[PDB]
């Protein structure tokens, strides 16, 4: 029947204006661009089909077509932007559009499909999408009252559509559209299917990696309680977006923080921090540094739970990436910290491990490094322990660490550096 | 202040 035919004959077919061989033809077409390898886009887009597709979709009395075309220009916009431009360029936006409105699910599917793949190529295309007015009939085939009626996959299309129509910067999506789709992903986010709840995470995080003014949007949607209990999920591809989303939320003010601690994130972070998975932890490490990066009641809450040894662990033994999250983490704590906190700090034992890592070749690393061993003296000489300290520091082989620094390129590593030999070594 | 900055595919292709 329509497999494996040539690209000539597709468009022998298609030029034929005998609806039923262009419906055989649009198949094949869809046949090839569905194959396990290499599909001829280019090939398809050269012999001028795209026109053809996008007519078809308008045929309301040819479903099959229609559903043919569809997945055929789906496919096509999957590709490169340029692929994708191709699509756009033949008029396929108003078209997918209309046919969400389409009586047979398959069909409005397709076009969801086809819509995320444009939206995803990148904030113009996404704000294009937007600006046809996709928006209030994407989250017209939601308006349920329990989305569990709907087909699994169905749903899952429409969420990752919706994903990327929350994706990408440089403009974030317009605020009017972010407050539309809110209350709809607010939904999704607490649906119980695994790719709907990764793909809802997905999307929160983008939301959230923003301004301030971002952040307060969702945080104010009052998410972050479940996102808090996304982060305990057991499958991967739900914890990492949730992770993220939490993340950027603590990127915020320190009130948005604040709720993320209320909703009970840090009890999570003993296994985050010792998670398998090294993109986890870096992730759940470059958190908790921000979280240090606040007030100094917070940084008593991750204290309280028992989250500073979880940091020496990190420092000692861990992917480079996240050893230097958690020298950030420390820096930060040390920054910040009362001097009791700080004490607490080094009966923790971060002193060895700090000095391990002065053996780095990173300089940012060493700069970050040197300013805690600074801010943790200036806790010693309130408390006239200086000597305590740096005998600590000669004992685990730090001082002709700190005393070859003196020597190092950067200036501001050998300037330090010389700073505390004399200082307290002198 | 000492606040930082720092899989889902951005298009999918529908097969078989």
């Amino acid at each position: 029947g329509t497999v494996n035919w040539s690209v000539e004959d597709i468009v022998k077919g298609i030029n034929s204006n005998n609806l039923e061989s262009q419906l055989q033809a649009t198949q094949a077409a869809r046949k090839l661009l569905s194959r396990e390898k290499q599909p001829p886009i280019d090939n398809i887009i050269r012999a001028g089909l795209i026109p053809k597709f996008v007519s078809f979709l308008g045929k309301t009395d040819c479903s099959p077509i229609q559903f043919e075309s569809a997945w055929a220009l789906t496919n096509i916009a999957s590709g490169t932007s340029e692929q994708t431009k191709a699509v756009v360029d033949g008029g396929a936006i108003p078209a997918f559009i209309s046919l969400l409105a389409s009586p047979h699910a398959h069909i409005s599917e397709q076009a969801v499909w086809a819509l995320g793949n444009i939206a995803g190529d990148g904030s113009a295309f996404r704000d294009l999408v937007i600006k046809h007015g996709a928006i209030d009939p994407l989250l017209a085939l939601l308006a349920v009252p329990d989305l569990s009626t709907l087909a699994c996959g169905y749903l899952r299309n429409l969420t990752w559509t919706l994903s990327n129509l929350c994706r990408n910067k440089n403009p974030a999506p317009p605020l009017d559209a972010v407050e539309q789709i809110l209350p709809t992903l607010v939904r999704l986010l607490h649906h119980n299917d695994p790719e709907v709840l990764a793909d809802s995470c997905w999307a929160i995080s983008y939301l959230t990696d923003g301004p301030n003014e971002r952040i307060e949007m969702v945080v104010k949607k009052g998410v972050v309680p479940q996102l808090v209990k996304l982060l305990g999920a057991t499958e991967l591809p739900i914890v990492t977006p949730a992770l993220r989303a939490i993340g950027n939320i603590v990127t915020g003010t320190d009130e948005q923080t604040q709720k993320v601690i209320d909703a009970g994130a840090l009890a999570v972070f003993p296994s985050l921090l010792t998670n398998p998975k090294t993109n986890i932890q870096k992730e759940a490490t470059w958190t908790m540094s921000n979280i240090t990066a606040g007030r100094q009641d917070q940084i008593q809450q991750v204290v309280n739970h028992g989250l500073v040894p979880f940091l020496v662990g990190v420092l000692s033994k861990a992917d480079f990436k996240t050893q230097k999250e958690a020298a950030w983490a420390i820096t930060n704590y040390t920054s910040g910290g009362t001097v009791e906190q700080i004490v607490y700090l080094v009966h923790c034992g971060i002193i060895e491990p700090l000095m391990n890592l002065l053996s780095a070749k990173d300089t940012k690393i060493i700069q970050v490094i040197l300013d805690a061993i600074s801010n943790i003296f200036q806790a010693a000489e309130k408390l006239g322990e200086t000597e305590k300290l740096s005998i600590m520091i000669e004992e685990c082989g730090g001082l002709d660490k700190i005393e070859a620094l003196q020597r190092h390129e950067n200036e501001s590593v050998y300037k330090a550096s010389l700073n505390l030999i004399e200082k307290y070594f002198s | 202040s000492r606040k930082r900055a720092r899989e889902q595919p951005s298009k999918r292709r529908r097969v078989e």
